[PDB]
């Protein structure tokens, strides 16, 4: 079970903001561009 | 909303762009969801929408209503737009607002592949447009203003044709030949 | 900047702002050295200037910046190319002006 | 979607012997017995669990492999575990990795001599386990 | 709204966790290699879960040098057979 | 609102607007730098004001 | 902190790294969170940051500032860095410290992905330019007060190539490479 | 960002009450509550936000009590504080010494014993 | 000589502020002096950080005000009642 | 037809409580009490009740402030303010917005934390 964990790949995204998980925490754009669902949300 | 600037930059003005008669396409105000930086850009895109909705109100004043069959044809030169020449120029305004609804289709297909994308991709790809109107609105709003008339108005387009942009040159090239097309045709008939 | 920009948005790996930095050195140069042959050709015009003379002023200092970079060597690779460029794109409203007065006889 | 869970030793011994033989566990089955029957009774309470010696150990050998580089690099690996929580018998962990290992240079194809020393490990018998 | 936010964390602590078992069998992956070992992926986890599990040292180290030399003869059977 | 606050802190923080979005950060010497040295400055001069500085992130740096 | 050390090293001096005119580079104050031993090894590596930074303060002195059009181009060398030879130097000096940019980097990713390396493992991977530089900082100091001009900065620039440095006798075949180029292409126009 | 270790507010408004009234800090309870009161107020703006204005103010209340010398002292402190550039509230502190400038001629309404009568 | 330019510089500055703190006490008490305000080196130090702090002017001296009439008011009883 | 459910001024108030603090009007609840009291407490009438008199209260303060261009600009968008006919009390909205001026060039007297001690 910790082997088939084992295969799990995991964001190369560090920041050094942060130290204690730099398995990075997808910033997630925001001005127009986080796409038509936001934009809909936003109107 | 970048469907929503594509559709105000296609003449849907929204409640973030709004359509004024006198200022034209804006951005109705400053929202909090973008950088003050990201409004400026806005800004610069609704001035781009700006410009092409007074371009495409100019094409429907000149070419947007049906011809009325006034029997004093020359008249109709005076006041409003009118003449071969005047049709022949609505018609190179809508055939280079073409090549631009066509940037714009692409835009859009771009922008249906990919939701991430941000408002730089467009400002780089737009700035080729950014930068045409403006030259032709400007030819278009100094022809207006000083009611160049019949061939005339051909006389400052060649003056306009000597302009340094070479996409604008291509461009009052395009409509000029359109124009002497017509002239050409006008002088058959007449040779 | 719109593909550093796109990597951004990806935010699959970590990009610093001295990788951009780095990324950027070349471009960076090359802003810096047309920033100071704009500044020479052109914010050193005084305002006043004739636009012959303005031209004048910026041709000369177009010639002497073409020879300065191509003393500079291939370090100005790419700014030995934006300068040609340039100097074609200048040349060319003066380089028509001269075919039109070589094949017509009229200096417009 | 797997979390780490204490699974018989038989599932374990069967995929090992699977991954190893590269067969069908049915055609392993005499080598799966007497597997089995070795490691079923064998319970190390002479191991000491010191992580300290098979460093030790590892270095020494990269040195006779003449890979001080190597131990170097292995050192700064062992250090790189010790940061992780995730293992917590790395001294059974180094001596598996260690016994396992082959030398490559048995670089070259072959190790010269085999002058194994008193130097050792403790016995750890010394506890009433 | 609340209760969401603890599981949250503790699926991202479980992939963390995943990421640096994936890190730390990835170097000892390497150290194998510099070691020349020649234990494979799959075997290495699963070796590594064995001694996770509670493997006499001295018992899995004999086990394993069992096991080697068993795949060996049984890789030279299938060598001579082919 | 409420699912647009949502968006709007899953969306990148208003920390463009000039509301202080405050963000999470690691309080490791290395990851904390800035608070490091706001510490040292602190308990080095007794004259020393502390000034109000905006965390901003260096994504959106 | 040691993103701010890089920052220091790449030319960004902050509250801990203070540049001084006079001394360079230097540490500015005492660090609650260093001992001062570790104080002490920081500053001792500053030192190589703070040739560094003189280094980099020569190029913008010898790259960066626009050649004087003195109308004889020959005295332009003397003062200011001004000929082809100082292009040609200031581009060798840059070309040398991209590698040390680039090991400078590859050291910040580095000390991203593991939290617990220390100062100690930059000052190992860095102990290479440590050596290397002072030598070339040396060197160009020295060019700097002998005021060499032309290809004599070239015969001085060789005087000095045949230094017992390996790596730097590597790099000065470098920096002597691209004066050769130089100086070939200068010959190949006289030819 | 260089917070000098400020001991708390409600040491200094304990320390301020003892220095004030001549007693411990236990002693001046009272004194330290009614200080924290007075500090927790609500007070209108400070009549002058300006450093210069309120140096200015300074030197014409001295002047009007006939403290020329006084008020050209106070002027030039302010230049040289000013210059100096190491206060870093000078309105503030400004405002407060010229509201807390005495007239020596007017002689100090000694505050009447009898306040105490009322504590009780 | 390289280790020596942090320590350095931070004593420098120490000292430099211990005489530019001992300068600014000493042209505050020639300015409260010729304001007649009364304020000693400990006094002027305490009101010094308050001021840093942000404390209301017209605050600050209502509250100084009231503190002092209560102050006097006590030394005042003390005297009166012995 | 129903013109949105616009919450009576108390549900507005608490709304805005829980804004302006940025928390929930449930950890405003302090904050919601005093503007409760506030907003029960008699004011007194607002100094211009005159559109034209408030706007040109207005402009006069901005040029004041040393922002004639500011002063002009709001004089021209009180005209359109006006002409809009949009707002049925234009001379409470114009008193509001006088009184929600900042002068930019009145360097903030920053609040000493002290007031929060009060909030509570």
């Amino acid at each position: 079970l910790w082997e088939a964990a084992l295969t799990y790949e995991a964001s190369k995204r560090r920041c050094w903001e942060r130290v204690g998980c730099p398995p990075g925490h997808r910033e997630e754009p925001y001005l127009t561009e986080a796409g038509r669902d936001a934009f809909d949300k936003f109107c | 909303m970048i469907h929503e600037l594509l559709l105000a930059l296609s003449g849907y003005p929204g409640s973030i762009f709004t359509w004024n008669k006198r200022s034209g396409l804006q951005v109705s105000q400053d929202f909090p969801f973008l950088h003050p930086s990201e409004t400026s850009v806005l800004n610069r895109l609704c001035r781009l929408g700006t410009d092409y909705i007074r371009f495409t109100e100019f094409i429907e004043q000149y070419t947007g209503h049906v011809q009325q069959q006034d029997h004093h044809p020359s008249q109709q030169g005076q006041g409003g737009l009118h003449g071969i020449y005047l049709r022949a120029f609505c018609t190179g305004l809508d055939s280079v607002l073409q090549p631009y609804r066509q940037a714009l289709l692409d835009l859009e297909q771009e922008f249906l592949g990919d939701p991430h994308l941000s408002i730089s991709h467009v400002n780089y790809f737009l700035d080729q447009f950014q930068l045409l109107f403006p030259s032709v609105m400007v030819v278009v709003e100094q022809i207006k203003s000083q009611k160049i008339h019949g061939c005339q108005i051909l006389e400052t387009v060649y003056k306009h044709s000597c302009g340094g942009l070479p996409p604008v040159r291509s461009a009052l090239e395009k409509i000029l030949a359109v124009c002497h097309g017509v002239m050409y045709k006008q002088l058959s008939a007449w040779m | 900047l719109a593909e550093i920009e796109k990597c951004i948005i990806n935010n699959d790996t970590t990009i610093t702002l001295a990788i951009v930095v780095d990324k950027l050195a070349p471009r960076l140069s090359q802003l810096k050295v047309l920033h100071k042959v704009f500044s020479t050709g052109v914010a050193e015009v005084p305002p006043d200037t004739r636009n012959v003379v303005r031209a004048s002023h910026l041709l000369n200092t177009l010639y002497k910046a073409i020879l300065e970079y191509d003393n500079v060597g291939e370090a100005s690779e790419q700014t030995v190319s934006l300068l040609f460029s340039l100097w074609v794109e200048t040349v060319r409203p003066y380089l028509q002006t001269v075919d039109e007065w070589i094949v017509h006889g009229h200096l417009w | 979607m797997a979390t780490p869970d204490q699974k018989s030793p038989n599932v374990l011994l069967q995929n090992l012997c699977c991954r190893i033989l590269g067969r069908s566990e049915a055609d392993v089955a005499q080598q799966f017995q007497y597997a089995v029957r070795v490691i079923g009774s064998n319970f190390a309470p002479t191991v000491e669990r010191d992580e300290f010696l098979v460093a030790e150990k590892i270095k020494k050998e990269l040195i006779r492999q003449r890979r001080e580089a190597d131990a170097a690099l292995f050192s700064e690996l062992h250090r790189k575990l010790h940061s992780q929580g995730v293992l917590k018998n790395k001294w059974s962990i180094l001596y598996l990795l260690l016994s396992l290992s082959e030398d490559p240079r048995r670089q070259p194809s072959k190790v010269s001599s085999y002058a194994t020393l008193f130097a050792q490990a403790l016995p750890r018998d010394a506890h009433s386990t | 709204m609340a209760s969401s936010s603890g599981a949250g964390a503790a699926a991202a602590a479980a992939a963390a966790n995943l990421n640096a078992v994936r890190e730390t069998m990835d170097v000892l992956l390497e150290i194998s290699r510099i070691l020349n070992t020649g234990l494979d992926m799959e075997t290495l986890s699963i070796c590594v879960r064995l001694c996770e599990q509670g493997i006499n040292p001295e018992a899995l180290s004999s086990v394993i040098k069992e096991l080697r030399k068993a795949t060996e003869a049984l890789k030279a059977a299938e060598n001579m057979t082919s | 609102p409420d699912d647009r606050s949502w968006l709007e802190h899953h969306v990148v923080h208003q920390y463009w607007t000039a509301r202080p979005s405050q963000f999470p950060h690691s309080l490791h010497l290395h990851s904390n730098l800035a608070a490091v040295w706001d510490q040292h400055l602190y308990s080095s001069d007794p004259l020393y004001v502390p000034d109000d500085r905006v965390l901003v992130t260096e994504t959106q740096v």
